[PDB]
């Protein structure tokens, strides 16, 4: 499974 | 603990599984670690009716994850138009800020959600909400490339 | 042995084509097991083992919205990426991340990771701790701060820490037969009078799984990395991989070289000479 | 800008032993920005059916890819890949050396 939240940079 | 169950079923959507968790008397506003609620999960996942299900269980509409992100936050990014409607119905706060500033309106413009972004805006969401950087939507719009956005933004304020 | 579940995200932006392509693969261990192309059809993760499309259209689904989150925080990241460095548009420039955990032969835990890189360049990198940002420059150092503010390193370590682990282990359960496996090289030498007084004596390793090998040449006693040439490990396509190494050795050598040959597979080492 | 040049790598499947059907595979690592063009030759022409991996990048933000087809070796064949990238001015073509 992918990172369900990944932040903007 | 039936709270991990059931952030598990919004996780994954069973919808009969979060009924049947809910009236189990699962803790609808049970928090993870980093914070985030089921409505987070139910927004990100676009789970209309879990959403729903969820707020006729009193879930908290404002809950802010260690991010600061609100459900409202949640949709508004993944574009869930019919969950960010059903939040604000249910009395989400269209101008909650979290811990870097944004509100929804920053993600909804930054993302390029016009539809959402016309929905928020309908509902009181403030256009020159100032993150921490000072960025209004209408320059997150731009840097983005949601030029429609960013000039319906900018006609709006 | 140590396993991996290693994602790797790419995205370019296209000027005038208008909008980035944007690749995703995430591979456990050696082995490739999800997709996602911008410019395919499908608009979905797509399955590359046997044992990862025994998982449902539940996981898809929730990966499909996963990915397309990662596209267009990646997009963002673009243009604020350009922003922060000030470079005009009419140009293509390059994001990629790349995160995971690595459990140990107990499947505990092990270490977990998470690195960022603009235009090629080292950008920001999860120390080990999982809890500070080595910031490359200041624009890094901006997005340090920003993410410090956001606790996104709370958020990481959770999805490093946790789920990760579990998912690895349910895969590795499930690629029982494919991921524990390996295969030792098989290895051949080869001749060839490369001049009239000079020849070269090569030896090969392939069909080998997982990549790590090592090969080196000795003179009985004496180190022999010097006239000696090595090329990168390459896949098969069988799922496997290739290497060679040469010695630049004279003519009619009495069998003095010998090919030394270390892979986890063999469990008794199998140098072996002319 | 950071412009690097792919090495490039021709070689089959299996050993290439005539009556036998295997793969050419041409290996391209290390190249950065993705933007190659790469092409399989026969016999100093392109082969249409040429199929390539995802892509994907090394440790030092270096993409690879491999590029395959299915073939047959006889001793009358030449294969060639040919690879062009802008580090390039000029396409480096490099034919398969069955050793």
């Amino acid at each position: 499974s992918l990172l369900m939240w990944i932040t903007q940079v | 603990d039936l709270g991990k169950k059931l952030l598990q079923a919004a996780r994954a959507g069973q919808l009969d599984e979060v009924r049947e968790l809910l009236k189990a008397g699962a803790d609808v506003n049970a928090k993870d670690l980093i914070g985030v609620t089921p409505l987070h999960l139910a927004a990100f996942s676009g789970h209309l009716e879990i959403v729903e299900v969820l707020l006729k269980a009193s879930a908290d509409v404002n809950a802010k994850d260690v991010s600061g992100r609100t459900p409202l936050h949640v949709a508004a990014k993944h574009g869930h138009l019919e969950i960010v409607e059903v939040l604000l119905k249910a009395g989400a706060d269209v101008n909650a800020k979290d811990l870097i500033g944004f509100t929804p309106l920053h993600l909804a413009a930054q993302f390029g959600h016009l539809e959402i972004v016309e929905v928020l805006l309908k509902a009181g969401a403030d256009v020159n909400a100032q993150d921490k950087s000072g960025k209004t939507p209408a320059d997150l719009a731009a840097r983005a490339g949601h030029q429609d956005i960013a000039e319906v933004l900018q006609k709006a304020a | 042995g140590s396993h991996s579940m290693r994602y790797f995200f790419t995205s370019v932006s296209r000027p005038g084509r208008g909008e980035p392509r944007f690749i995703a693969v995430g591979y456990v261990d050696d082995t490739q097991f999800v997709r996602f192309d911008s410019d395919a059809a499908s608009q979905r993760m797509e399955p590359r083992a046997p044992w990862i499309e025994q998982e449902g259209p539940e996981y898809w689904d929730g990966e499909t919205r996963k990915v397309k989150a990662h596209s267009q925080t990646h997009r963002v990241d673009l243009g604020t990426l350009r922003g922060y460095y000030n470079q005009s548009e009419a140009g293509s420039h390059t994001v990629q991340r790349m995160y995971g955990c690595d459990v140990g032969s107990d499947w505990r835990f092990l270490r977990g990771y998470h690195q960022y890189a603009y235009d090629g360049k080292d950008y920001i990198a999860l120390k080990e701790d999982l809890r500070s940002w080595t910031a490359a420059d200041m624009a890094a150092q901006t997005t340090k701060h920003k993410w410090e503010a956001a606790h996104v390193a709370e958020q990481l370590r959770a999805y490093l820490e946790g789920t990760c682990v579990e998912w690895l282990r349910r895969y590795l359960e499930n690629g029982k037969e494919t991921l524990q496996r390996t295969d030792a090289p098989k290895t051949h030498m080869t001749h060839h009078a490369v001049s009239d007084h000079e020849a070269t004596l090569r030896c090969w390793a392939l069909s080998f799984y997982p990549a790590e090998i090592t090969l080196t040449w000795q003179r009985d006693g004496e180190d022999q990395t010097q006239d000696t040439e090595l090329v990168e490990t390459r896949p098969a396509g069988d799922g496997t991989f290739q290497k060679w190494a040469a010695v630049v050795v004279p003519s009619g050598q009495e069998q003095r070289y010998t090919c030394h040959v270390q892979h986890e597979g063999l469990p008794k080492p199998l140098t072996l000479r002319w | 800008m950071i412009q690097r040049t792919p090495k490039i790598q021709v070689y089959s499947r299996h050993p290439a032993e005539n009556g036998k059907s295997n793969f050419l595979n041409c290996y391209v690592s290390g190249f950065h920005p993705s933007d190659i063009e790469v092409d399989l030759l026969k016999n100093g022409e392109r082969i249409e059916k040429v199929e390539h991996s995802d892509l994907s990048f090394s440790k030092d933000w270096s993409f690879y890819l491999l590029y395959y087809t299915e073939f047959t070796p006889t001793e009358k064949d030449e294969y060639a890949c040919r690879v062009n990238h802008v580090t390039l001015s000029q396409p480096k073509i490099v034919k398969w050396d069955r050793d």
